[PDB]
């Protein structure tokens, strides 16, 4: 309701923080709009759209296969495992682990996929590969939640991180296949109802990942758009912030408002 | 009415039929089948990028299957967290549970996960402890110092930890 850029100077006065946003057409990559889009944030769990990206292109490349079982230990499990530490006896597929890493944030789950492509190195290698120059996993759950000031470690930008999603999902680096299923995980998304969910019109299309850190770090990716159609890709990052969570999700969810009551201005 | 919490999961108890623990946690918090199988996974107040929780297994998918297992993530906070790294540094693979509380503190853990595979005999016990220094609890947020401790027939199989010191 305010202009984009003016909710973001509001929730940056109002929080003592720092948000960095890109607003990107889907279809030809243009950036829309723009704020602290070259500043580091915490990934937070809004890496594991890049993991399971990475996952799915071994799948196309043959050298993996989702229905493919994993087995694991006490050993593997770390705090926010709702889902990997259930099936701690019996083991878990391939593309049931993607599933909770995305729609569960899982984080169990994201370390035993991390682990399948070389772990932080390999993901990051991944990110090299396919021209992102910027984004960098450094650790594994939970540390690269810490969001330490000034810590480049587990860090992407707002431009860089728009820019590889609409690489894996969109720029046939990865299969059509793939890129449906990629996007129907974040689709799936089941923690993402405080944030721009909660002020998406009715008819609307989104598919989006969560993050959330500590030191106040908080983060949305997603894809949206009128008429139940994938339109831009949105990204908001939240760092360096002592307010609440329900305050850091309001604000998330106000520039996001502010975005769809511009989307046309 | 409310949310799943800890008093709730205290209440709840192995060898209740699925009804009975739906009854406890009140059915519109939890869920069953899809990514949690024929466990009963129940949602607390939000925490993290996630929720405070409880997930409750059961012997079989039988309609009068017992508890076997009880999870717990945020609804418990320890009562008097007094571990540090040189107390985790104490603590040995092989220790019994009585043992590894004697080192870590008496009042410095909650039971993350409990599970009894030859329910209702007792043999091959899995138990989970999250222990934690004077700060290191969060219901809401994340860990400042939390060691995660596991045991198989009340012995210590192995030790991690975050934060300590």
């Amino acid at each position: 309701s305010p202009q984009p850029l003016e909710q973001i100077k509001l929730s940056e006065s109002q929080l003592s923080g720092r948000v960095g946003m890109i607003e990107m057409d889907l279809a030809s990559g243009r950036t829309l709009t723009a704020w602290r889009a070259d500043e580091r944030f915490p990934m937070m769990s809004t890496f594991k759209v890049v993991l399971c990206g990475a996952v799915l292109a071994r799948v196309d490349a043959g050298d993996e296969q989702l229905e493919r079982k994993i087995h694991y230990r006490q050993q593997d499990l770390v705090d926010y495992s709702p889902v990997s530490e259930k099936h701690l006896a019996d083991g878990m597929t391939v593309g049931e682990l993607c599933a909770a890493a995305i729609t569960m944030s899982d984080n169990s789950a994201a370390n035993l996929l991390l682990a399948t492509v070389g772990g932080p190195a390999g993901l990051t290698a991944f990110l090299r590969q396919i021209g992102d120059n910027v984004t960098r996993l450094d650790r594994w759950e939970t540390e690269l939640n810490e969001a330490l000031p000034g810590d480049a470690r587990d860090t992407t930008t707002p431009a860089s991180m728009a820019a590889t999603l609409r690489k894996l999902l969109t720029s046939q680096r990865l299969s059509a296949r793939s890129q449906r299923q990629l996007l129907q995980w974040m689709v799936d998304d089941r923690v993402a109802g405080p944030l721009i969910r909660s002020v998406l019109p009715a008819g609307w299309f989104i598919a989006d990942k969560t993050g959330a850190g500590e030191r106040g770090a908080r983060g949305i990716v997603a894809l949206l758009g009128p008429n139940n159609k994938a339109e831009r890709i949105v990204v908001i990052y939240l760092r360096d912030t002592p307010a609440s969570m329900a305050e850091r999700n309001q604000q998330i969810a106000g520039i996001g408002a502010a975005l769809i009551e511009h989307w046309q201005r | 009415a409310g949310v799943m919490t800890g008093a709730k999961f205290t209440q709840i108890q192995f060898g209740m039929t699925r009804q009975q623990v739906l009854d406890i946690a009140g059915a519109e918090n939890c869920e069953t089948g899809g990514s949690f199988g024929d466990s009963i996974h129940c949602r607390g107040h939000a925490a993290g990028d996630y929720y405070a929780y409880a997930t409750f297994g059961f012997t079989s998918a039988a309609a009068d299957a017992k508890v076997d297992s009880k999870s717990q993530m945020k609804l418990l906070a320890p009562s008097a967290p007094t571990l540090t790294l040189a107390k985790f540094n104490q603590v040995t693979v092989g220790m019994t549970r009585a043992q590894v509380l004697a080192t870590v503190g008496q009042g410095s853990c909650t039971t993350w996960s409990e599970y009894y595979p030859a329910y209702p005999s007792t043999a091959g016990v899995t138990l989970s402890l999250k222990c934690f220094d004077v700060d290191g609890y969060s219901s809401t947020g994340f860990y400042r110092g939390m060691a995660h401790l596991w045991f198989t027939d009340g012995v210590l199989q192995g030790k991690r930890q975050w934060d300590l010191v």
